[PDB]
């Protein structure tokens, strides 16, 4: 997780492109061909020109930045599919299947009205999984990952 | 989860097709097998069927009948090993006093196949009954079943789908005895969808076969959104409470030889063709108290805000002046074709079904006053002594007219 | 958007033929599909089409008719799927009495389509009518739906096109009284296209199909601007305004042989033509009172403008004392030969119209004086107990004509 800084940013240099540098870089870094070396010409190019002309450093920039960029949603979407994801948020989290809410709610109120304890957050991730079987959802995937939580105490 | 009672001949075919449409819909083989398109299907169907063992689904349905020609039919048909066998009843061996009179004598079986399916669902919600109210077996055997439910299940919705009698054609001579005991009974036991065959045939024409198929259809797209789950609506106790007597209307009514006229079908004319009396499947400034419309298929919510604005404005419907509709979207199952681009149902509750008791009582006091056909009667032990039964069911009736 | 209103045998050809050449200059399909050329078109269809889920486009149009058998040749076309089969309507089962009297007892039918018709369009503009008014049906039942059209929308504007019986030739033999009420409630109800046969057939000359054909190319280049949006006259309303009794006539009235002398065709030439009697297509110093000249194809204003100075010095036209013409200019459609340079139509206003009515006055009273054929209009209620409707209707006609 890097961050950037504009107390020692240069003058000259837009806060614009400077975005664009964070984002191309940390792309990198969280990621752990031919797009490789040819840029490393460009920015050798540019270290031949005798006069900093910004018109031209962006167009460096940004052809780097769309690449990576393209090659990142081609990632986010085909490899790591972000529809079935999303599809999973729309359901639980803003009660997009309601339908398994209704029993929940049927099963785990008397332990709800009463103010919270120590003990109560366990009392209701059963529930909650007994529910998820109550309406033959059937399904060990996605199933864990959906942990409920109490705000106890502060 | 639900069961199904239907009862007489018209409960035991009525059943039939609404069970052919429901496997339409969710592909369900004819012999309780599954498709192969359909094995990884979203639908739910622990609704209407329990799934076995082998992989095949059961209906929550039993059969009852005082006959058995019908259900022997039924199990000649290729749908015949879809149902339980264990559940289907028919008697060893048309009056309302001889129908009651043996629901008196066979509690004990019935009740047993109604508590085996029961005890096999964690979350019923109600029952669903069909029958006919003229004829014996329905009328006497129903009032007997919603007595002894009602009695025993005192934490369940009871929903009927009632059929009543044509009378512009004079079908049972006592029919006016049977209606009036079976409305007692509706009115003192029953939770909550008229029918009549006048209506629905005249509907049809502008054999049983087609018309109870449209009523299969009816049915079908009232249990729809709770089959298909969504964001709202989502049991009948929510439908039971947005209402509460009922009248339905279907929009797409259309046979398989009319799909040629491809009319672009928003939702706005939807929702304004369920509003006319032609519609109404069924036969003082008499108003309404309440309307529900379901709506299938691609539906835009500004579309259905313009609609309720525009027909607001034009004030086609009347409404009570002592109180404060309803319009919910749910989806088309994924198999069968979707020949209307958008489609639409609607029950309402109005006053003017009043009318049709005053007629039944009309018929029913044009023969009180001379004794006609209760010789029958006075044979069962019900009637034994007196007809007391008769009195107390006319002054319930006119009780429940004078309310409305 | 629009409705059309065609009644009788010569309103529902009139019909036929006017959808013809819409679709002809639209491009679209006789069973309602595009064709694949036209299908970027730039050309407005929600005047008088419709569009449906299933891509086809569906005619604003309702079909009347006392009698099945021109409709079932009609639906027998390769033009029939186009129509919608529930708009259509046809009596079950040559007097304007009669015909009355059956529009005040299938009122309800008719204002059902019509209620449905109107409000699938947002932006609804006025009413087109299409009947004869000489014989039964065509008569009695615009009368009625007129009348009941008035009452019931009055915002809307409600145009016609009234076919008017020879008079040369001696056809209904009951034509006066017909002509006569049917006038009167044109007058008292209509908004605002005079027809003849007689002209109609006489210039033809120096089948009904080609007569009607003539018809409605008058209709659709009347119609044309509203049609193909432009930057004036963008609206039926800016038309009557610009004018408001009317007759018209058409310069390339050209058979499909007539296309060998392709005569250099300036905008002067047609605007001229417009003028005289003879293309006129109807049969004291009589006068003008309103010119209106639709010109298609390329046209340069400075032509217009040196067309209208040449015509305006040499006075061919005479005009009111008492008070203070119009060239408007459309783009034909892209898809229809333009084997005319230029082409003109011309609606007018003039006084001389008044004769036809006193020609029929003149029939009426020569028979009023002797009660003939007044047989079969006693037999409808309306005219059961007296005539005084026919008093006053002739009085309202001396009325116009003295007005005029």
């Amino acid at each position: 997780q890097f961050s950037l800084r504009v107390e020692i940013l240069p003058s000259y240099i837009p806060v614009r492109v400077a975005e664009k540098i964070l984002f191309v870089g940390e792309s990198v870094q969280m990621f752990e061909k031919n797009q490789e070396d040819t840029f490393a010409a460009e920015l050798h190019r540019l270290k031949q020109q005798p006069l900093f002309s910004l018109v031209d450093f962006e167009q460096v920039v940004d052809r780097i930045r769309s690449t990576v960029a393209e090659h990142l949603w081609k990632l986010m979407v085909e490899e790591s599919d972000l529809l079935g994801q999303l599809k999973i948020i729309k359901d639980f989290y803003l009660l997009g299947r309601g339908e398994l809410f209704q029993a929940f709610i049927d099963t785990a109120q008397h332990m709800l009205k009463t103010p919270p304890t120590a003990v109560t957050e366990h009392d209701v991730n059963v529930a909650f999984q007994q529910s998820a079987h109550k309406v033959l959802l059937d399904d060990d995937n996605l199933l864990p990952l959906l942990h409920l939580t109490i705000e106890y105490h502060g | 989860e639900i069961i199904t009672l239907q009862l007489g001949q018209c409960g035991n075919q009525i059943g039939f097709e609404f069970w052919k449409q429901l496997c339409a819909e969710h592909g369900i083989s004819p012999e309780g097998i599954v498709e192969e398109f359909a094995t990884e299907g979203t639908d739910r169907k622990d609704v209407f069927f329990y799934q076995a063992d082998d992989e095949h689904y059961i209906p929550r349905a039993v059969l009852l009948d005082l006959e058995p020609r019908v259900i022997h039919s039924i199990l000649n048909s290729p749908y015949a090993k879809l149902y339980n066998p264990e559940n289907i009843y028919l008697s060893e061996h048309n009056n309302w006093a001889s129908g009651f009179s043996q629901g008196e004598k066979i509690h004990e079986d019935i009740f047993d196949i109604i508590d085996r399916e029961a005890d096999g669902s964690d979350s019923l919600e109600g029952f669903v009954l069909c029958h006919s109210i003229a004829g014996g077996t329905g009328s006497g055997l129903g009032s007997y079943l919603l007595e002894r439910l009602n009695d025993r299940y005192p934490k369940k919705l009871v929903q009927t789908y009632s059929v009543f009698p044509n009378q512009d054609e004079m079908d049972v001579v006592v029919q006016p005895y049977n209606s009036l005991l079976t409305l007692k009974r509706l009115t003192q036991n029953a939770d909550c969808v008229v029918l009549d065959n006048t209506a629905l045939n005249r509907i049809a024409t502008d054999s049983f076969s087609q018309i109870n198929q449209l009523v299969s259809t009816i049915m079908s797209a009232s249990t729809t959104t709770l089959r298909y789950p969504g964001y709202m609506n989502n049991d009948l106790i929510g439908l039971i409470a947005s209402l509460i007597f009922l009248m339905t209307g279907y929009t797409p009514l259309t046979t398989d030889q009319s799909v040629a006229s491809v009319r672009k079908t928003t939702v706005l004319d939807v929702m304004r063709r369920l509003l006319q009396p032609k519609n109404v499947m069924v036969s003082t400034n008499h108003c309404y108290i309440a309307i529900l419309n379901i709506i299938q298929g691609e539906v835009d919510p500004t579309q259905v805000h313009k609609s309720l604005q525009r027909i607001r404005e034009r004030k086609l419907a009347n409404f009570i002046p002592w109180g404060p509709i309803q319009v919910a979207l749910s989806r088309k199952s994924p198999y069968l074709p979707s020949a209307h681009r958008v489609s639409g149902l609607m029950m309402a509750n109005h006053t003017s079904i009043s009318s049709l008791f005053e007629r039944t009582c009309r018929q029913y006091d044009k023969l009180r006053k001379r004794e006609a056909f209760l010789e029958q009667f006075r044979k069962e032990d019900m009637f034994k002594d007196n007809f007391d039964e008769m009195d107390t069911s006319r002054e319930i009736v006119q009780q429940l007219i004078d309310e409305y």
